[PDB]
């Protein structure tokens, strides 16, 4: 807050970004299907993660 | 006289894979809690003939043929592999009878991958030919386990001839002592028409990614038409119903009854269990089916020496 | 506080092993998930016959907007331009000048419905319940310069809807 | 005054734990079964 | 004459099958398909008006656009579309997809999904109800019902 | 020649089907599609275990038609002989089964 009536800066943290990042450890040795799933199982939202 | 008779079998065949999609649309609605299709006509009779008449002026995909002339020919192949292949069932009397029906159906079957293969070739894409490739490999392999299945159960019955085998079933049916080839058999026929569990076909890129919805129709139309065939394969040669020499239509109404509860069970399976894999149900064939199949098939065949029970050839 | 979920150690006694093959064997889970199937085949679906029937919706419900009008006949709204800038979507644009008998009122009051958020602020921030979030939802267009009123179709619609705007209004402003 | 509030005596008890089932026949009597049906259709 | 009945006795048994079998393209990009989802429910059942649930686009008839078409989603919603077969319609869901809505001034926000597909029904909302884009559909259906392609064919 | 009646009238009304959805909505007018997957330039990989597996297909295949004329061959005379080549026969698919089961052949495609 900058004093005034309006946000100076309002950073939105999203769960499922860092979740996102860690993907790429998540399926590794894995069977292409299984990315189907391991995006299920994280609740990925694809609006909190692109903001 | 036999055209009319090949007429009243093949429009049939088309009408009763239309109404296996209505059927089978009301029936995973109505598994699901919600409801199928009741706006266009009376309970939804007029939904596949608004089905057919969208899919017969619909636009091409324009796909970048490699062959045109492949192209043209697996659908016509695909549909024929289905239609023509209904001649042998006896109900009560075959169209075109057969000494070596089953046989005639086996190897149509172990051919009908050919509309596949064609249909990978024809996609310029190579993911599309890498699944292709892949719902082939699963075909062949359960075409395997499908022969051996059958090879055990005509030498159970002894004589080729599809028509012998309601005689075989006559004072009790097959599935009571061969209920464990009637369960490899009950999951042959759900696994053999890439069909959920196991259905590889839509999940992750079908093997007819480009082709138009006209050929896509014929696909489908020839696929629902290898269900029922292998639904009423299965409800004659494993739950045979009496049959009158004088009075044919019990049976007809009978074994009409029993393929009809046998689609709903199709039905029904396909909507209570999640897809596998490929290597999943690769494992279930290569490393659990084939050797109990091939037990069984010893048992079978070292049985009716030692019973006295050799059944009769003629 | 926490509870050890998937924390369960299977029997190894011949009954529950031989309980287990059984299960493996004859498929007893999915005879109870093919059970569950069939209890559920029956029960009578939930589907409302639309537009023959309507789902249930509150006196809050908030939707097409409209202007109101006091019960002698004028125009509720005093162009206080409070709409306007509390408006997140900036989807309001008042212009105003005084008329003829002298009184404060609009002459270019625009929602951009393509804008809007339908948040419901405008109806709150009126200090004499002209603009009202009304209860008409069924207002597709098939053209896009047809959802961007002026001040002359937000009040038809409130002259159309104020035989309802004004019964959910007398039931809902105690809450208020 | 008014105003949403529970009632004087409270709710009822609500159920929030799992609670499934469970049935079976037993594997041996389930073969025993099968051996029957086996030998009666070999019969 | 003979020629006009018979060309609008076909032109609306033709009109006919084309509204009743909509197979949909769902473009699951925002809040509104969670929303179509919510109106694929048992509650509001599309699939009573002949329309399937989640259909390849390949074979599609109509794509509803629901969410926020940004700039780096623009070509590849152009490119479903044109891989779409004749005939197709666009049914636009939200005010995203109407005029960008609560983000029309962001600057990697398309104003509106007119900008790159032509929209035939506009379902107001944020997000419009599970029955309003039932009634946008039912719409669709009715601006179908009255198509003359046979009529106008043999007129010229 | 009744069979070959009904296979060209089978093949027939496939062509028919075919020619409607090939030849007749090209009297529409709707447009040309100039159109400007996941591969992008890599050559197609020789997955070997597809390859494999196949050729096993083709080998079982192949001695299933070799076990097929027992339903004919139970009439004969001389059963203990007959007993004996299917027992070994079907002992022999085992053992290749077996086989291929132990030298890496059903792993990384189970
Ligand atoms: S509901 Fe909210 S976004 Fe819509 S006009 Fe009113 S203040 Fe603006
Ligand atoms: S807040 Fe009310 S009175 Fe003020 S300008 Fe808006 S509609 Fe008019
Ligand atoms: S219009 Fe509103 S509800 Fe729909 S996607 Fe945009 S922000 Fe979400």
């Amino acid at each position: 807050s900058d004093g005034s009536s309006r946000p100076y800066r309002c950073k939105i943290k999203a769960p499922g970004f860092a979740h996102l990042a860690g993907l790429d450890k998540m399926s590794k040795g894995h069977m292409l299907a299984d990315v189907v799933a391991i995006i299920g199982t994280q609740d990925i939202v694809f609006g909190e993660v692109d903001r | 006289m036999f055209m009319i008779n090949v007429l009243t079998l093949i429009i049939p065949i088309l009408l009763a894979v239309a109404f296996l999609t209505l059927v089978e649309r009301k029936v995973l609605g109505y598994m699901q809690f919600r409801k199928g299709p009741n706006v266009v006509g009376p309970y939804g009779l007029l939904q596949p003939i608004a089905d057919a008449i969208k899919l017969f002026i619909k636009e091409p995909l324009r796909p970048a043929t490699s062959s045109i002339s492949m192209f043209i020919l697996a659908p016509i192949l695909a549909l024929t592999l289905a239609l023509t292949m209904w001649i042998p069932l006896p109900m009560p009397y075959p169209l075109i009878n057969m000494n070596l029906g089953v046989l005639f159906m086996l190897a149509m079957s172990s051919l009908a991958v050919y509309s596949i293969l064609w249909s990978g070739w024809a996609s310029n894409s190579k993911y599309a030919l890498i699944g292709a490739l892949r719902a082939v490999a699963q075909t062949i392999s359960y075409e395997v386990t499908l022969a051996i299945i059958l090879l055990s159960v005509l030498l159970m019955n002894g004589s080729f001839t599809l028509s012998t085998l309601i005689i075989t079933q006559e004072q009790v049916w097959l599935i009571f002592p061969a209920w464990p080839l009637a369960m490899m058999w009950f999951i042959s026929t759900l696994a053999e028409t890439n069909r959920a569990p196991f259905d590889l076909t839509e999940g992750e890129s079908g093997f007819n990614v480009e082709y138009a919805a006209g050929p896509f129709a014929l696909f489908f139309m020839a696929e629902y038409a290898n269900i029922i065939m292998m639904n009423i394969f299965t409800t004659t040669l494993f739950l045979g119903a009496f049959h009158n020499p004088y009075m044919p239509e019990l049976y007809t109404i009978n074994f009409t009854i029993k393929s009809l509860l046998l689609s709903i069970t199709f039905l029904w399976i396909r909507a209570s269990y999640p897809r596998f894999r490929y290597d999943q149900l690769m494992h279930l064939l290569w490393k659990n089916f084939l050797p109990l199949t091939l037990a069984l098939c010893m048992w079978h065949v070292s049985l009716p020496i030692l019973l006295s029970s050799i059944p009769p050839q003629t | 506080t926490y509870k050890y979920v998937n924390l369960r150690e299977p029997s190894m006694d011949m009954k529950s092993v031989t309980d287990r093959a059984a299960q493996t064997l004859l498929w007893t889970e999915l005879i109870r998930g093919l059970g569950m199937t069939l209890s559920y085949l029956f029960r009578e679906p939930a589907t409302i016959n639309y537009p023959f029937e309507k789902g249930p919706l509150s006196p809050r419900f908030r939707g097409e907007h409209a202007l109101r009008r006091y019960p002698s006949g004028e125009e509720r709204c005093i162009a206080c331009k409070l709409c306007e800038a509390v408006c997140p979507a900036q989807a309001i644009t008042i212009e105003a000048e005084p008329r003829a008998d002298g009184s404060r009122r609009t002459t270019r009051y625009d929602i951009d419905m393509t804008k809007c958020i339908y948040c419901g602020f405008c109806q709150e921030a009126c200090p004499v319940d002209a603009i009202v979030e009304g209860p008409n939802f069924e207002f597709s267009t098939e053209t896009h310069e047809e959802l961007l009123y002026n001040k002359e179709k937000l009040l038809n619609n409130g002259d159309k809807w104020e035989a309802e705007i004004a019964a959910n209004i007398q039931a809902d402003y105690l809450y208020r | 005054v008014k105003q949403d509030m529970p009632p004087v005596g409270g709710y009822g008890p609500i159920d929030y734990k799992r609670n499934l089932p469970r049935r079976g026949l037993s594997g041996y009597s389930m073969f025993a079964v099968g051996i029957g049906a086996l030998l009666f259709g070999y019969w | 004459s003979r020629g006009e009945y018979v060309v609008a006795k076909l032109d609306d048994l033709i009109n006919w099958a084309r509204r009743s079998s909509l197979w949909p393209m769902t473009f699951g990009l925002a809040c509104c398909a969670v929303e179509m989802m919510h109106m694929a429910a048992p509650r509001y059942d599309m699939d009573r008006f002949g329309v399937v649930f989640r259909a390849s686009p390949r074979q599609s008839d109509v794509m509803i656009v629901a969410g926020t078409l940004t700039n780096k989603m623009a070509p590849a919603l152009r490119k479903v579309y044109d891989q779409m077969p004749e005939p197709r319609y666009v049914v636009s869901m939200g005010s995203c997809a109407n005029g960008g809505g609560y983000y029309h001034y962001s600057y990697s926000v398309v104003r509106g999904c007119d900008r790159i597909v032509p929209v035939d029904i506009y379902v107001p909302g944020c997000p419009p109800t599970a029955e309003a884009l039932l009634y946008g559909i039912l719409q669709l259906q009715k601006k179908i019902k009255r198509e003359k392609r046979l009529r106008i064919w043999y007129r010229r | 020649m009744n069979l070959m009646i009904t296979l060209l009238t089978n093949f027939t009304l496939a062509t028919l089907l075919v020619t409607i959805a090939f030849w007749l909505p090209q009297l529409n007018v709707y447009s040309e599609k100039t159109s400007p997957d996941p591969m992008g330039s890599a050559r197609l990989p020789f997955s070997m275990k597809f390859f494999l597996v196949a050729i096993t297909f083709l080998l079982f295949d192949l001695e299933i038609a070799l076990l097929l004329p027992l339903p004919w061959a139970s009439q004969t005379t001389n059963l203990n002989t007959m007993l004996t080549m299917a027992l070994l026969l079907i002992f022999l698919l085992a053992v290749s089964l077996a086989y291929e089961w132990t030298q890496k052949g059903l792993e990384w495609t189970e």
